[PDB]
């Protein structure tokens, strides 16, 4: 057990090990507050997140456990990883606060386009890394569900990490924006297509103002649902609404993205398919010719299987809290 | 790929 020190910053008490120095508040909200800090053990800047009200209810206690289980499982170069998790508590009885430490990420994808025009090489590398992280995620039956440029961190070497597992609507697959059916892992592939289109053109692809406006913009590019997709939509009202729409053919993407790398446009056509069963998977997209400069099938690893059977458990607050405490205690830090 | 600028 390290030595902790206690301080008040922005009327929040932070009690962290000595190794974390120069804490500066950089965010707050209902999920918790975040300080940037200097980790003297690794010599890196880190984000320290103090969870807010982690065990106030059953719902909160289970959400804390789910987040810690998820973050402890992710061990991949293009996915955010848990550098440390700690509590000042010496036992379960006084366990009330949970702190999570991750790499401090200097810029997101929105930030990097603000000060430079990305080359087609830059876009190949960025999208390749996103798909490489997603192949790992999806191989553990994890879905991100909220991929967007602000959840993608990029450094000065154009190296990328996927953050913050589940303007959000602009990157959402239509079957989950309107709750048409149970989510496929390829809802994340839809988001990658939206991000890639935006990086290639400098314009948001589907910037609708509400759900209906956005759905109409999507359907104008990809076509209205056919009978095979309509059969998969379980909500009867959703099916009746889609059938009320004037039919629209899919558009030729090459006529929408003139001047872009033709292999880029080809990959976009494979990601932005309306039927999620027909969208390209992350593993398949890594093999697409657009990424020929970067694809190495021996350097695109998969995850350990991830046991989500806890999700169907019905437990007391203090049982979720005890499970969380066990996961804090059993945490093994990554190698330096 | 090689380099990007900070915001």
């Amino acid at each position: 057990r390290p030595t902790f020190y206690r301080q008040e910053l922005n009327k929040t008490i932070w009690e962290v090990p000595e190794r974390y120095q120069n804490l500066s508040p950089v965010g707050s909200g209902a999920y918790g507050s975040v300080c940037a800090a200097f980790d003297t053990k690794t010599g890196h800047r880190v984000a320290v997140k103090k969870l807010s009200r982690p065990f106030q209810s059953i719902i909160h206690a289970k959400r804390t456990y789910r987040e810690l289980r998820l973050l402890k499982h992710m061990k991949h170069e293009n996915v955010i990883g848990l550098l440390d998790v700690f509590t000042p508590a010496r036992s379960l009885e006084e366990f009330n606060d949970v702190y999570l430490v991750t790499h401090l990420m200097g810029a997101d994808l929105n930030n990097i386009v603000k000060c430079q025009k990305l080359t087609d090489d830059h876009v190949q590398f960025l999208i390749y890394q996103i798909l490489r992280g997603l192949k790992y995620i999806h191989s553990a039956d994890i879905i991100h569900r909220d991929l967007k440029p602000s959840n993608l961190a990029v450094n000065e070497d154009c190296e990328l990490k996927i953050l913050d597992f589940g303007a959000t609507r602009w990157y959402r697959a239509p079957e989950i924006m309107l709750n048409w059916m149970h989510y496929n892992q390829t809802v994340d592939i839809w988001s990658v297509g939206c991000i890639m289109a935006e990086l290639l053109t400098g314009r948001t692809l589907f910037p609708g103002t509400d759900h209906i406006d956005q759905l109409k913009l999507i359907l104008r590019l990809v076509g209205t649902p056919g009978a095979e997709l309509l059969k998969k939509i379980s909500s009867e009202s959703a099916r009746n609404y889609i059938q009320s729409l004037a039919q629209m053919p899919k558009m030729n993407f090459a006529n929408v993205f003139i001047g872009a790398n033709p292999l880029a446009v080809d990959l976009l056509e494979k990601m932005l398919v309306l039927d999620s069963d027909k969208r390209i998977t992350a593993a398949q997209a890594l093999a697409h010719a657009y990424f020929a400069q970067y694809h190495d099938p021996d350097d695109e690893p998969v995850a350990d299987p991830y046991d989500q059977s806890f999700e169907s458990r019905d437990l007391l607050i203090d049982e979720w809290k005890s499970l969380t405490y066990d996961e804090v205690i059993s945490f093994v830090p990554p190698p330096l | 790929e090689m380099t990007l600028k900070f915001g």
